């Protein structure tokens, strides 16, 4: 039986990108769907065989010093454990595996089949566990679900939830319908009756445009895009009252930045005050309920002109539940020895790297 | 000396019989036999708090801001605003037949300029455009430009496509051709989900989230290259708060330096642009005035240009028009919101 | 229904016809004795905010008169709003003995579908209002009158709850959606509502609609009257393909759902290139059970209004049965415009034995009536 | 001069984004190759399932047909009976959110066509591919090649952004008409929204067969919008779209167009007839025309025997083959417009 996770020493990475080998799903999958991906490939919201709607721009997103001798960055545990376990002292670094096969970001739970995308979310599952976890319980697996269709991903949440090895749940940021949605409830009560957090990572898809105006253009629109939906899914999650029904759900928002929270959730509360009629049944005003149910990982961590502002932000949005993140192994990747400003308090920078993941991922020393 | 101007107030389209007088006889004789469907936004739901607060004057029916004597009356009463840039915001862009979309826009701008420019000349106004055809918006914008008391394009927040996508440059074309600054304004065309998440199921929830449209807009104006195609342009953020501004300038600068090949037009950073072509309005404040909170959001803008004084009339707010004198200790700051940031945008003097 | 509560007795046909698409509307104020003081409080604060950025109106709103027969307008309210106009101008006047009202309004101020409510507990408040009305006021007063109940089809959950609470009453003879949604209708979000209908033995009748959360084509909105009005076929055609290939019908083998004001002769060119299209590409839906088109019979029904007019008449009879000809349902969708007469509707050389089981067979089938 | 037998839909098939460089400035062939070279190869006939490919298809050194002009003309010209084929690539760059990269591969995309397979057979002609993203360039890019007569029409996917009959899009079509070209509509799409009006169709199967829902509606934004008014020489061929699904929209456009006439009263023709004369089709898919006596009815149905024109849809594979459309007819009349002279309104190709 797995011990339970321990950080000392060491630091919490609350997003790290492993991928699998080629072929390494296939032992977990059932025949029935390895034929249908050679003939159909992993068809999704796109009208493109192999890629998706926004493919990235310079060598794959990826760190140019964290490609294998063969393979893709992240296909390695070897050179994961040397290059970024050892290398920053991790104790806990959670798994967020994006893509089946050698891509960045092509999530099974956003297979348009929704049988193929929970079949290959159990087998993404099986594998991170067999092939990562256990044999380095350092790393610890979010396990992705078919958040579109959620009797598959309460099942999957079931099978393999309460397995040692897992510490969260693991959606996308893009949905079809905004996650204080009731199509979502199923999921967020089966994921704590297994005490499993939540953790929704950047994405691309979800059945809408990457912003609620238009699709983008050039990169810039599109990489600095991606925090929109975090700010549209903080709000849904907090005003439905989805907190009021599961007083106990934590949810983090990964890759989303952090610092713009902050605005975002006084705009929420000083708009409430004159239009919180419209809702009268929601128990809390709207900025009460981020202390206890909204975290957000740091990486890429916001760089203001005036360093300063980031730990005010950080604060002002709430500074127990801000978790440090690598992104290992993306271009974006965040160093914790030199991510932060020089004059950071050391409480708030120790808390980030440890207590607050802790915290979160329900993990004591 | 430059003249206080309240940066964004409102006139409301009593139904749409009141633009029967400046349709010409196919539109007005079709609206009258559709039997007059409003294109009244649910924007400000008019039986909501935010519609109107409760000391504004009221018409027959219980609304404020219905005819310019009503909005004349409250909105300089205490003597300190001296000019008042008015938008109506009835729902034209909402019309998908595009004929009637232009017909309705041009009959509104008509009913602006004949019944509120005309009957004081301390209002100002937006011109409304057909956004729905770009091509149709610039021939309005141009239409107006004869008139100076038209100070500025409206468009809409959440737009059909990205407003820098080349299919929009028209529009901006049109805007700087007639030395006009260019307003988002809360508010849509709703032609996809207001978000990248689909539909808020709430006013209040979609009311919060349209701040995550302009981001888009602004990097989209910003990377598709109108700064530099059209580098007179001039942008005013109007009732969509700020506070949100700093953190989205911080990103879109550290992403123009990994991606800068990309844009390469783009050659002075983002957060340069967005403090030199990009004005705000103060209402909503949405906390920035608190105690220091006002001094705090212009060190994180690092600009003072930037905020432009508004009361958003009739429209009811968590706290008022004035209220963001607290929020600083600097009265040379006042000073720049009151009066001198909107010289740079409509040179208006007392 | 799947145990009957009530004594009300079954619908019977004999020598009358079968109605299936009637448009009634509450009078001002009729829903209120059915609603909660919260929701009273939020409409009159509110409205019923939709898929739109509108105060009062769809997105498309009616162009010539509301879209109503000239004819149809009582002493004080909208058309349909009359209970005694509507049994005289339309039950006596063409001996209608099973009319199925489809109310897709709520009333006064606000004319979209209940479901598409935005707020989905305003939706479920008013769908179950809805409910209580029209069994009241109409149903039981003139049972020749029967409701297809709407449900939020959105929030299954309460759509379940509205199916176990009435849909045992012999005064309901159906389940109402719309033609759009948020997802095609064969996704299993909506198979929880399928299970309730089939348990309450009750078909689902899915009427056209706006809304539904994307836009009116699957290639953008649409400008014109003309692109608007037929563009609404597409919706159908589109849901038709998800409900068979998704296997719905494999799932729910016995779950009867007609498409209602989508016309009809549309759907067999359609079903004939669903055909052809899986013969070559069946081997990526190895569940489905059946040859895409043998779900026809069992599970497709169409209602004629309005009546689709070939160039030459002859083709009409050809396609109703190229689609199914036991599955065409009559229809006047009283009182809209297009409103098609049963005298008049069919053209003069179709076939009287096809004519006569559109007009009483075929809805008798549908809706159960023995 | 006769009238050619004009195959009027076959596909080449781009190997990798590779195969462009050669025809890329230096900036986007040095971005590709630093991109490490995303394909938008698309999924509207996706490379391994049934329709990607017949079994008798030569096929390369990867195995996939129509990568070559090679392996594309010993296939589509072994057995003599057609004279001349219609070349679509449908390489993904409408899907390019990118505008400017969008550009430079359809040009570049274009360059390939002209180069590795126009200059290789002189029986082969070619649409030209449009960044549509932004109809202004995609004018500009007709523009580009309207002096080489071996481009013959204008390619644009079923689905759009926009639909074709908004002003905004009025570009393409001016510049089409003004080139004498005609504009094909293609399946496929850029989903931008979803691929119908009641949301993501699940399977390929299921989206392959919708997709004519979303030709109805372009054929009604083009017409009612004024297009056949306003460039009243366009004419637009729906390429490996069906056709039988043509008819019953017809007649309800027809029916509504006589209420709705002063909605859009520049449309003083009926619609029917518009459409029998500006609209042509190809016939593969032929989706159950070519069983007995169907293609007879289609066309009593269509009320026009000028509509339909050939098209094996080389290299894809359906339930009946080029040719079986014949067992659908008793006229060698009809065999005869559809072979030939159908196509020539739109070419003017002789033997
Ligand atoms: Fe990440
Ligand atoms: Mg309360
Ligand atoms: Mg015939
Ligand atoms: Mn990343
Ligand atoms: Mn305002
Ligand atoms: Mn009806
Ligand atoms: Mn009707
Ligand atoms: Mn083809």
């Amino acid at each position: 039986t797995l011990p339970a996770p321990s950080v000392t020493t060491g630091i919490v990475d609350a997003d790290i990108h492993p991928v699998p080998q080629d072929g390494a799903l296939e032992p977990y999958l059932d025949d029935r769907w390895k034929k249908h991906i050679r003939e159909y490939g992993v068809r999704t919201t796109t009208g493109l065989q192999f890629i998706s709607e926004y493919p990235q721009m310079y060598g794959g997103a990826m760190r140019a010093d964290a490609w294998p001798e063969s393979g893709y960055p992240g296909s390695d545990r070897e050179l994961l454990r040397t290059q970024l376990l050892d290398k920053h002292n991790i104790q806990l670094g959670v798994l967020q595996c994006l893509a089946p096969g050698g891509q960045t970001l092509n999530p099974a739970g956003q297979a348009l089949n929704q049988e193929l995308a929970a079949a290959l979310c159990r087998a993404t599952n099986d594998w991170q566990l067999e092939h990562l976890v256990y044999p380095d319980p350092r790393m610890r697996a979010a396990i992705p679900v078919t958040f579109e269709t959620p009797d598959y991903a309460v099942a999957e949440i079931e099978r393999v939830g309460a397995d040692p090895g897992v510490v969260a749940v693991l959606g996308t940021s893009k949905t079809l319908e905004p996650l204080g949605s009731r199509k979502y409830w199923p999921i967020y009560e089966a994921s704590v009756a297994q005490n499993l957090p939540i953790q929704f990572h950047l994405s691309q898809g979800g059945g809408h445009a990457n912003t609620g105006t238009g699709w983008t253009s050039y990169h810039t629109e599109y990489h600095t895009g991606h925090v929109q939906s975090f700010q549209s899914q903080l709000l849904s999650l907090v005003l439905s009252g989805t907190f009021d029904r599961f007083p106990t759900l934590k949810v983090m928002f990964v890759e989303g930045n952090v610092a713009h929270f902050a605005p975002l959730i006084q705009r929420m509360d000083y708009t409430w005050e004159t239009l919180r009629g419209e809702l009268p049944d929601l128990q809390r005003k709207p900025s009460e309920y981020i202390r206890d149910h909204i975290w957000a990982s740091t990486q890429p961590i916001d760089e203001p002109e005036k360093p300063e502002h980031l730990a005010e932000l950080l604060e002002e949005f709430c500074g127990d539940n801000v978790v440090f993140a690598t992104d290992y192994p993306h271009f974006d990747f965040d160093d914790p020895e030199t991510a932060f400003p020089r004059s950071f308090p050391v409480d708030l920078r120790d808390k980030i790297l440890r207590g607050n993941g802790m915290r979160f991922f329900g993990v004591t020393n | 000396v430059p003249a206080v101007v309240d940066c964004d107030v409102h006139a409301v389209l009593p139904s749409p019989h009141s633009l029967i007088p400046y349709l010409d006889e196919y539109w007005a004789d079709q609206l009258v036999a559709q039997l007059a469907p409003t294109y009244e936004p649910n924007y400000h739901p008019r039986g909501s708090a935010i519609a109107q607060h409760s000391d504004a004057s009221v018409d027959e029916n219980g609304r404020a801001a219905t005819t310019a004597e009503n909005l004349v009356k409250d909105v300089f009463a205490d003597g300190f605003t001296d000019f008042a840039v008015v938008n109506c915001l009835y729902g034209v862009q909402q019309i998908h037949q595009p004929r009637r979309e232009m017909a309705h826009a041009r009959a509104l701008n008509h009913w602006i300029a004949n019944e509120w420019l005309d009957k004081d000349d301390r209002l100002r106004a937006s011109i409304v455009v057909p956004q729905g055809s770009p091509r149709a918006a610039a021939e309005e914008i141009d239409f107006w430009s004869g008139d100076k008391r038209f100070v500025q394009v409206l468009l809409l927040g959440q737009s059909e496509l990205l407003y820098g996508r080349e299919i929009n440059w028209p529009i901006w074309e049109a805007a700087e051709a007639a030395g006009l600054p260019v307003t988002l304004h809360i508010g849509g065309v709703f032609r996809q989900a207001p978000t990248s998440v689909g539909w808020p199921a709430s006013h209040l929830e979609w009311y919060v989230g349209q701040q995550s449209n302009i981001e888009a807009q602004l990097n989209s104006i910003i990377s598709e290259g109108i700064l530099q195609k059209f580098p007179k342009t001039k942008i005013l953020l109007s009732e969509l708060g700020f506070n949100w501004l700093p953190p989205f300038m911080w990103k879109f600068d550290k992403l123009w330096k990994s991606y800068r090949p990309d844009i390469p037009w783009v050659q002075e950073s983002p957060l340069e642009l967005i403090r030199e072509h990009v004005r705000v309005t103060t209402s909503p404040s949405d906390g920035a005035e608190e105690a220091g909170r006002l001094d705090s959001i212009v060190d994180r803008l690092g600009s003072d240009r930037m905020l432009v004084y508004s009361s958003d009339y009739p429209h009811k707010h968590h706290s008022g028009p004035r209220d963001i004198e607290n929020g600083t200790h600097s009265p040379e700051l006042l000073d720049r919101i009151y009066r001198r940031n909107a010289f740079d945008l409509y040179n208006l003097v007392v």
